[PDB]
């Protein structure tokens, strides 16, 4: 047994941005 | 005045009329329509055809003002949904986009820089595709100067979050060569000393580092580990996060490359990181240490020198119950790696309590890797024939009247490794 995977959200960065 | 809420199909009249100058015009007003503080009218837009004409009008090299307002356009529209930003790339905006690179106008270019970033952003498909159009080489040409603080703060930031969005998504991940390509650049880019760069960088090695073997190598080759090590310390918690998302990343790997997290001294910062106010870099964080829990002995023995046992014990304590759960992982990696010196240690340091609290858990999961530990330690007890002192310990504190409890649980590993210990170790 060892390494587990970075799973699951986070959540990271806003995948995309909107120009206000 | 003349821009300001304007009806779509005023838009229309005069996007479709013969004068540039009404383009413009009607163009601007799109754009202010698509930047207003919420529920932009995306889909309406998109219904009266006017996708065509703004890519029409990044080719407008004679107007700049309308490559610039037809690019704000659709960057707006590009950050919608998969659809939305479906409908950008379907009207062949990629293309005109790499082109505005190149542009003499920074704005402009720095618009299509943005538009990109969407259009990647959206999943691994329309990244590949940007990739495939050759935006690569334009963007990082962008970024080839002697010194990246001449570059505007705005400008720059938006570069690296771009390139991070390149970097990003994982079915599949980013081509190898792309990837190559970027990373120097992005090595370049961790240096700097704005915060938001930082972040957006450390977010890329984050996603690059997120997956097998080879992938972590191609970063931890490029020597940023220190570097990672270094702004995992930053007070700025956004950047904290992805650097410690990066290093966590890092050390799924082999026990090598969890080796050279360790000599970068990333150890020295956890007494700080498990006992961290934000509950989700405490969480990060035990995960990272279960992992390096998983590695050699000799890299056990660096998280007891660093005295990373206690605060081990002190999250399996007290802590958020996901953050408890990696606990319990980087408890039963311990000890089944560690040397029977180092499980009594473990034990010495009170992880027996804590450990039992949490057989209490409504958690098929956790419960398992608990017992899995329980049984680790009852295995070194033997090899020293102090197998009896331990169910005492367990015994004294409530231990093995949760075990019998869990004799008669549902879960089929469960029950057997409860029953198993009840008689193999006690009565």
């Amino acid at each position: 047994c060892g390494k587990r995977s970075a799973e699951g959200s986070n959540p990271p960065k806003p995948l995309k941005k909107l120009r206000g | 005045q003349g821009t300001v809420n304007w009806s779509v199909e005023d838009i229309v009249k005069g996007i479709n009329s013969n004068n540039l100058e009404s383009q413009l015009q009607a163009t601007q007003a799109a754009r202010k329509l698509l930047s207003r503080e919420k529920q932009p009218p995306i889909d309406n837009i998109i219904r009266a055809g006017l996708i065509p004409k703004f890519v029409s009008f990044l080719g407008k090299t004679d107007c700049s003002p309308i490559q610039f307002e037809s690019a704000w356009a659709l960057t707006n529209i590009a950050s919608g949904t998969s659809e939305q930003t479906k409908a950008v790339v379907d009207g062949g905006a990629i293309p005109a986009f790499i082109s505005l690179l190149a542009s003499p106008h920074a704005h402009i270019s720095e618009q299509a820089v943005w538009a990109l970033g969407n259009i990647a952003g959206d999943g691994s498909a329309f990244r590949d595709l940007v990739i495939k159009h050759g935006a690569i080489d334009p963007l990082l040409a962008l970024l080839a100067v002697p010194d990246l603080s001449t570059l505007a703060c705005g400008y720059l930031r938006n570069l690296t979050w771009t390139l991070s969005n390149l970097c990003r998504n994982k079915n599949p991940a980013p081509p190898l060569d792309a990837v190559e390509q970027i990373l120097p650049t992005l090595v370049r880019l961790l240096h700097h000393n704005d915060p938001e760069v930082l972040a957006d960088s450390c977010w890329a090695i984050s996603y690059l580092t997120d997956g097998p073997n080879e992938r972590i190598e191609m970063v931890v080759k490029k020597g940023v580990v220190p570097q990672l090590v270094k702004l995992l310390g930053a007070t700025e918690l956004p950047i904290v996060t992805p650097a410690l998302r990066a290093i966590g990343n890092i050390v799924t790997g082999t026990d090598e490359q969890t080796q050279k997290v360790i000599d970068a001294g990333a150890l020295a910062v956890f007494p700080s990181l498990l006992t961290n106010p934000k509950t989700n870099i405490q969480k990060e964080a035990t995960w990272t240490m279960s992992n390096i829990t998983a590695g050699r002995q000799d890299q056990i023995q660096q998280v007891v020198n660093h005295g990373l046992v206690p605060f081990l014990v002190g999250v399996l304590s007290k802590a958020d119950f996901k953050t408890q759960k990696e606990a319990a992982w980087a408890i039963t990696n311990y000890t089944s790696g560690g040397t029977v010196e180092q499980i009594v240690y473990l034990v010495h340091c009170g992880i027996i309590e804590p450990l039992m609290n949490l057989l209490s858990a409504k958690d098929t999961k956790i419960i398992q890797v608990i017992l899995d530990a329980i049984s680790n330690i009852f295995q070194a007890a033997e090899k020293l024939g102090e197998t009896e002192k331990l169910s005492i310990m367990i015994e004294e504190c409530g231990g093995l009247d949760k075990i019998e409890a869990l004799q008669r649980h549902e879960n089929e590993s469960v029950y057997k490794a409860s029953l198993n210990l009840i008689e193999k170790y006690f009565s």
